């Protein structure tokens, strides 16, 4: 038993960290999403401001507001790039948890089988002592 | 491997005594039912503030 | 809810639910080992035999 | 308002989660009696069988 | 051990049966998506049963 109990308790505590890591990964996805969503909103806000400047006769400010759009559009792209790349980890880490869930059940089932052959091995040793 | 081996025994030694001293049936039940009952109020307190 | 390292309810079940059944199973296992004797099966026959040999005597004495 | 609604829905989850926790703790109490009956019965047979 | 595994295997069968009803209930209500996910459990438990 001594080598199974210790492994069973350590293999179950490692899953908690994996779930916590997935939560952070999930948080990242939502964090970047908001940032990307804010970028779109920022762009939209700039558009209105740029359009408002054009209506008032301030094309100079409107031209400077277009740069912001482009700057934020470039930032959006960068954020989008990471968003598409960071999503892979979420699904990759999810597969690991799914596989470990059935592997820990098999480890507990091995104990019973291990005790069956351990008792048999000792049984033969007791038969040789006669 | 040695380092891991030493740790294996070190933990086993402590675990063996830990599971042989504090592992009674009556002790767990009474302790578990009194700990989960106290937690309920704790969550309610936070909910009360949240509700407020 | 998820199940932390020292969750009061979940951890309690790990040592209570498991061990309790273990002892129960042992009782049946060890109890069946003590009841494997062939002389205990002869006692069952005796019981059925004793109730029929006494019945005749009981019916014979109660007749009068 | 936006924050209010968001937190309002979050509070609902908490309140609804407490309802399920009220039944979970009630189930634990029931187990206590049954478990003890099975333990004592097995403990009473652990000495009898041994002798 | 024999009795322990037997119960586990018997519980697996019961689990499968329970899932079947739930999966069938989902189909009756129009939730095929949940029914398809319940079929995986059956297979997962069937594989576990085999192992057991």
């Amino acid at each position: 038993e001594k080598m199974l109990e210790q492994a069973i308790l350590e293999m179950q505590e490692d899953l908690v960290q994996l779930r916590q890591g997935v939560a952070q990964a999930i948080a990242a996805q939502k964090r970047s999403e908001k940032q990307y969503n804010d970028a779109q909103n920022e762009i939209n806000k700039w558009q209105r401001n740029a359009q408002l400047a054009l209506q008032k006769g301030d094309e100079n400010l409107a031209r400077q507001a277009l740069e912001r759009k482009k700057t934020y559009t470039d930032t959006s792209a960068a954020l989008k790039a990471s968003l598409d790349t960071q999503s892979t980890q979420v699904e990759t880490l999810k597969r690991n948890l799914i596989q470990l869930e059935s592997k820990i059940s098999e480890a507990k089932t091995k104990k019973e089988m291990l005790k069956a052959r351990i008792t048999t091995a000792k049984a033969q040793e007791q038969l040789q002592g006669m | 491997m040695g380092l891991f081996d030493r740790i294996k025994r070190v933990v086993s030694s402590n675990l063996n005594d830990l599971v042989n001293k504090a592992e009674d049936p009556e002790k767990m039940l009474e302790q578990a039912i009194l700990e989960m009952q106290e937690d309920l109020v704790q969550l309610r307190q936070g909910v009360a503030q949240a509700i407020a | 809810v998820r199940g932390m390292n020292t969750s009061s309810a979940m951890s309690a079940f790990e040592r209570m639910e498991e061990k309790v059944l273990m002892q129960e199973s042992r009782a049946q296992a060890l109890g069946e080992l003590a009841g494997a004797d062939l002389e205990t099966q002869f006692a069952q026959l005796e019981g059925g035999s004793d109730v029929d040999d006494e019945l005749a005597a009981l019916k014979a004495q109660m007749l009068p």
